[PDB]
């Protein structure tokens, strides 16, 4: 139950937005029951996949509907997660004012920029809709091409990105870097975050910019300043906001291998960022690295990281590919799709990243409602869904030990 | 053929490995890890519990088992305390190693079908076999 | 020392096969450097995959060298897969006498179908060749189209079958079936192998045969006793013999996918196969299971699995995940071919499994030198091949604790 | 700047809360895990390790530290032990807690440069501020 809230929580706000989009007023033309379900869900379970285009499908109302979500979605499982951590309405009024406060304000900073070009009713809708879409790692985009005509402007790129790095990071990390300022007294998770980060942005950043550098269809016909904004946008954004400003299906295929790694590790914990985290990524990595130095321990940051914290970090990493494995076979089955994109559609969906290559609007009826099951439950967690309908019996019995050879 | 024997000492160790090598299904129980990994290859069943815990003995299944034998020493309330509970799951038959004669005097009173002294009982047929002898 | 002799002595191996075969008398047509050098080294560390048919290239003296480095190789790693288990050449004559005792029977059975159709002269050497083959789980065959001539011969598929389903459980599992001979008394080892490879087959010959009973192309024009012999023999092939009986690049793309997850898991431990072996995906998928029901230990055939052996085997499966990974990532940029081909080629050459849709002959120099490293990493074990060339120093000092989420 | 402390009691955990809050680098190192943990936050190196073994007050690097105090308390062995360890390392100013009238001498003796007995020194203090109140 603790845990099947939260579950149950989604499912409702889903339907109800799914059957919000169903009425004459909120899309200019007929949509099917499928799509405005998968609409729903992406905006609900904030990955910001869309079989349609937000701006040419649905009206002011309907894109009112989909920001609704996005900020009940995405602070949702924010104040969720927070509690989950602290456990493991007095605290969601002073998450909801911090994300409102931040989202104004970058929406004002947008709107220095938006409203001069699509006018006072049109670019502050904008603005707001995507300072709230960029905060809560969304994607979604009005325009019909997704931040692809700003891919050199730098109040569109620092602000936007500003806000899925915020959003991104887990709120405890946001509030242990305000109430200590010093990098010595921060947590071992806050300093995790904090170089984790720029640790892993600057090698996708370098692998970006070298892969795509001499491609025609992206990166290629454009300035020396604006290939390092698009290279820097490209490399911070699988993780998890999914915003685009190049063409991911033009890409080179080593840039969307290397992407598929990027957005399956996501960003902060407690945050609007889905996919195992990036803290479980280092700690993985770090125990598998003292393992084979011989290091009794893991030992980072002149830290110790016990056994369940190691296991918690093992299973969740190898549930979470399983997940994965079985989207990718279901989808082979249904869809008759080029792999590499069936593939780069599932780790997107598991990690709500909305990210996408020609293969979300051909999905078929069958496709869509396993991109919605994988988007759910990747939101929710494969450890976190798994107890909400799991019988609990806590065992009181040990057994003799047993040789099994693992090599 | 349905026999659980309880505490893997030197006596309740010894019977375990008698009854195995004559073809009997045995259930092993101890607190002790290393005891258990010991006669785990000894016994059909080897379980890590606590005897003295109601709600271990049921997980077990030793209301099943018709012979239990509480081979428990050194801790004569452990022992005494076990066939206590057995009693309570309606044990046909329960076989409980005494430590001395007050301890002989207690199984008796609380309902232990047989109890074994393990030091007496092998002096009287050590005797025994002299006079034949 | 003790693992470097290992990734020392096969390096041996595969420089002087390679050169061995560079005389002009073992191959009538002009080789390679690189393809003898990949030649050697999948027949050494043996895995199957052929840039060059073995029939149509080497000789009857070439094809005796290609010999030679599967007894050498599947042997040598045997030998020492089965010391490297006791201590975590008495017993080498041993194991050579009894892998050349079931090797040479088999051969004689193969001769009673082979040389009847080949000759006395062909019959013989082709039989003895695939005895050697299969029991080692090469995969190698002299004829142009690997066993698929012989997809309905109960006498190929039963007796091939049987020596790579023998040769690919452990040693351990052999000594302790026909030393014990009755289930109850048996290994937790060895009934993890013996129960494990009933169901994965299983499941493997019913996916493989529902999948493709529709393909015109593999499985759909044959009869209904075929069809279940070559469904029965494309589930055990993935591990990790590799053997043919249909087209892998004419199957359904979910067939692919569920045969990389085949050839992922491999075989037996101390044995001929290669891959994370069973027992660490069993012990993997009911430790998450136990975890997930709460339950405070693994407890399987009514034991218990301690964790120095949970964190082993979840540390060889993500080390062997991020070596698959780098070999992907690093056949994208080098070769310009279809990702689906791409992902089962380094699968296939991690597991040492051979099987290939069409992309083996047609790989560059350098993707070549990839899939050599990628072969030879994967048949010497990720956790074994980096002791060889880790600096080692046992950590004294312990650490406080400290909190990271890993949600 | 440089200060390491041995020993996480009652008087050696308050020498590192008050360094700590004067801002000084302060390495603690003491053998239970509970005593680290609490004062991980209060140390700028806390280590879980021996002061009595050779090989791991090397590891720590105790011969930069100028000042190392050793606070250990209801172990006079490790005490004796620990500072005798110390000098083979050439610390130029080891400061030592003692337990009582002989364990003082034995520390003045095998070369321990100040020797601090907080149950005898504050009641010298206190006093002292008796006369002074
Ligand atoms: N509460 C208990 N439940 C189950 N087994 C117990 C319990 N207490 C003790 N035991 C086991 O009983 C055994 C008694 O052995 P010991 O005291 O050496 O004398 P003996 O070998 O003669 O029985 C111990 O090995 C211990 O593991
Ligand atoms: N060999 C040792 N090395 C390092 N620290 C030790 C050693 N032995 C004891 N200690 C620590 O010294 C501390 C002494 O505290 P205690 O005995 O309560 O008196 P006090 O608090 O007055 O020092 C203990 O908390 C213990 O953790
Ligand atoms: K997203
Ligand atoms: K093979």
């Amino acid at each position: 139950t603790p845990p099947q809230v939260l579950a149950i929580g989604f499912f409702l706000t889903i339907i109800i937005g799914a059957v919000l989009l169903m009425l004459p007023i909120s899309t200019t033309k007929p949509l099917s029951w499928i799509d405005a379900l998968f609409t729903a869900a992406s905006a609900t379970t904030v990955t910001g996949l869309a079989v349609v285009d937000t701006g040419t499908q649905f009206t002011v109302f309907g894109q009112t509907v989909i920001m609704g979500l996005i900020q009940i979605g995405g602070l949702g499982f924010m104040t969720f997660a927070v509690l989950i951590v602290m456990i493991l309405i007095g605290l969601v009024k002073v998450l909801f004012l911090f994300s409102i406060s931040i989202e104004l304000i970058a929406a004002l900073i947008l709107s220095i920029r938006l409203v001069p070009q699509y006018g006072w009713s049109s670019g502050l809708f904008a603005s707001l809709f995507h300072a709230i879409s960029a905060f809560n790692n969304a994607g979604f985009s009005l325009w019909p091409d997704n931040l692809m005509s700003y891919v050199g402007d730098p109040t569109v790129n620092l602000v936007i990105t500003f806000l899925f790095i915020t959003g991104g990071i887990g709120f405890t990390v946001l509030f242990d870097v305000m109430k200590n300022r010093r990098f010595k007294t921060f947590s071992l998770h806050t300093k995790l975050m904090l170089t984790g980060t720029l640790m892993l942005n600057a090698i996708a950043m370098l692998t970006v910019f070298i892969l795509e550098y001499s491609n025609p269809g992206t990166l290629g016909h454009l300035h020396i300043v604006d290939k390092l904004w698009a290279s820097y946008f490209q490399a911070v954004t699988p993780r998890t906001a999914g915003f685009n400003s190049l063409d991911f299906g033009s890409m080179r295929e080593g840039t969307i291998v290397f992407t598929l790694l990027l957005m399956f590790i996501g960003a902060g914990s407690a945050s609007t960022a889905s996919g195992i985290k990036l803290t479980t990524f280092i700690v993985i990595l770090t125990s598998v690295i003292a393992y084979l130095r011989g290091k009794k321990e893991t030992v980072i940051f002149r830290r110790s990281i016990k056994y369940p914290i190691i296991i918690k970090a093992l299973a969740v990493s190898v549930t979470s590919l399983f997940i994965v494995f079985l989207g990718i076979f279901a989808l082979t089955i249904t869809e008759q799709a080029p792999f590499l994109q069936i593939v780069f559609e599932t780790f997107s969906a598991f990690g709500t990243v909305g990210l996408t290559m020609g293969l979300t609007p051909e999905l078929t009826t069958a496709g869509k409602c396993i991109i919605i099951v994988i988007m759910f439950i990747g939101r929710i967690g494969p450890l976190t869904f798994v107890f909400s309908f799991a019988k609990t019996e806590q065992s009181n019995i040990r057994y003799p030990d047993g040789e099994v050879f693992t090599g | 053929k349905q026999f659980a024997v309880i505490g893997l000492g030197r006596f309740g160790g010894s019977i375990c490995k008698e009854l195995h090598r004559m073809g009997h299904e045995v259930l092993a129980v101890d607190i002790n890890e290393e005891k258990v990994n010991a006669y785990a290859s000894y016994a059909t069943h080897a379980v890590i519990a606590n005897a003295t815990e109601e709600n271990e003995l049921l997980s077990l299944g030793i209301r099943n088992f018709e012979y239990v034998i509480v081979a428990i020493g050194a801790n004569i309330q452990a022992s005494t305390l076990t066939t206590l509970l057995l009693k309570e799951l309606d044990i046909p038959n329960i076989w409980v190693k005494a430590q001395n004669y007050y301890h002989h005097k207690v199984l008796e009173k609380i309902g232990a079908d047989r109890i074994i002294h393990p030091e007496k009982d092998m002096g009287v047929k050590i005797a025994q076999s002299l006079s034949d002898e």
